[PDB]
């Protein structure tokens, strides 16, 4: 069984954006947003509660709490789709 | 051809995987010592009991990637099993295990691990970079350089070790577009925002692997200290050069045996590594000459 690399990236930024579009929906800060997500990604700074529900509103559920290596991860692919909505 | 080996011939090379036998463990699997039918040693990858698209992509990737590069720096798959229930690789044993086993997470009263031998570290896992990034057609980006993907063999030459999350871009390009994947911390923040990834995400992985190196700790351990000041990682350790704090931030369990020059242009080196700006990121071949002795002090001036 091939494993399609293109598919996985393609739901990746489609549970992404619709993710994104929720987090629209509900009126979240999003330029805030960009801030608790890099912080978060970089510094893995401790996510706030306050969003962490958000997040676990729209499904995403905080937080990449592993040192692992990554295949991929909700709040990485996030990450690209606030930053593309956004410059 | 790859060795393809049984699930039988390596049950009886780990002792059908027992505890005595692990050498890692991680959500991915776990890692068994082996002995083949020839006295050869070998460290088998047990890939977990759920059939998950992480883990298959990368085993994917891994034997792929088997004929695409060779080289002493890099650890080569020596094969592989697949039945049903089991995806296993085989690797040729390294004694000395990772580097990140060495650096404090080390168990129990493991010697530490002299200076000089990271010196030597920094510079083979950068040799296996470098080319990488430019003597392989197409380019293959690592996306996992990490001192847990840095295994030492007996003589504790370096050895980077795992391909899963390799990427492959023409040789031409400046960039390719993918997921961003990798290990939080050594993921560069303009393939973070973008998805747009390049070789130089493999020198931001490789400057925070010698923070890693020189520190003796993890990248998150790092982080949380960075914190506590309030700054961010890389304005705290260049702070830290800056003040002369280094004592700060040197493996204590050194002792203090090192020459303070030698640490502080392995910081450097890792701080030309880790800049936001990409092409102000020294390539991997020029952190090559660099640990050799050519061309620090003026790149490291030409920061400032």
């Amino acid at each position: 069984i091939r494993v399609d690399r293109a598919a996985m990236r393609n739901r990746g930024n489609d549970e992404a954006d619709a993710a994104l579009r929720g987090l629209v929906q509900q009126g979240v800060n999003l330029e805030h947003l960009r801030t608790a997500l890099e912080r978060h990604v970089m510094q893995r700074l401790p996510i706030p509660l306050d969003i962490g529900s958000a997040l676990q509103n729209v499904g995403i559920n905080p937080s990449i709490d592993l040192g692992e290596s990554l295949v991929q991860h909700p709040l990485l692919n996030l990450n690209v789709a606030l930053n593309r909505m956004l410059g | 051809q790859l060795k393809r080996f049984s699930l039988r011939e390596l049950q009886v090379a780990s002792d059908n995987f027992s505890n005595k036998n692990i050498l890692g463990r991680g959500g991915f699997g776990k890692v068994y010592k082996g002995r083949l039918a020839d006295g050869t040693l070998v460290a088998v990858k047990r890939l977990k009991e759920e059939r998950t698209q992480g883990g298959e992509l990368q085993f994917q990737t891994e034997v792929e990637m088997i004929s695409m590069a060779v080289h002493r720096n890099l650890l080569r798959l020596r094969g592989f099993c697949m039945t049903p229930t089991e995806r296993l690789l085989v690797y040729p044993y390294m004694a000395n295990g990772s580097v990140a086993s060495c650096l404090r997470e080390r168990p129990e009263s493991q010697p530490p691990l002299d200076w000089p031998k990271r010196q030597r570290i920094a510079l083979g896992s950068a040799r296996g970079l470098a080319y990488l990034h430019d003597h392989c057609d197409p380019k293959i980006i690592h996306r996992d350089v990490k001192a847990a993907n840095i295994l030492l063999d007996e003589e504790f030459e370096a050895v980077v070790g795992d391909f899963g999350l390799a990427k492959l871009m023409d040789y031409k390009d400046t960039h390719v577009t993918t997921a961003v994947r990798g290990t939080i911390g050594h993921i560069a923040p303009e393939y973070l925002s973008t998805g747009k990834s390049s070789e130089k995400t493999d020198v931001f992985g490789y400057g925070v692997m010698l923070l890693e190196l020189i520190t003796g700790q993890r990248a998150f351990d790092l982080a949380r200290l960075a914190n506590d000041d309030d700054v961010m990682l890389l304005d705290w350790v260049k702070g830290l050069l800056k003040e002369k704090k280094l004592e700060a931030l040197v493996d204590v369990d050194l002792q203090g045996n090192y020459k303070d020059e030698e640490v502080e242009q392995l910081i450097q080196v890792a701080l030309l590594c880790t800049q936001s700006s990409p092409m102000e990121r020294p390539k991997m071949s020029e952190v090559v000459r660099m640990l050799e002795g050519d061309g620090l002090a003026e790149r490291w001036e030409e920061w400032q």
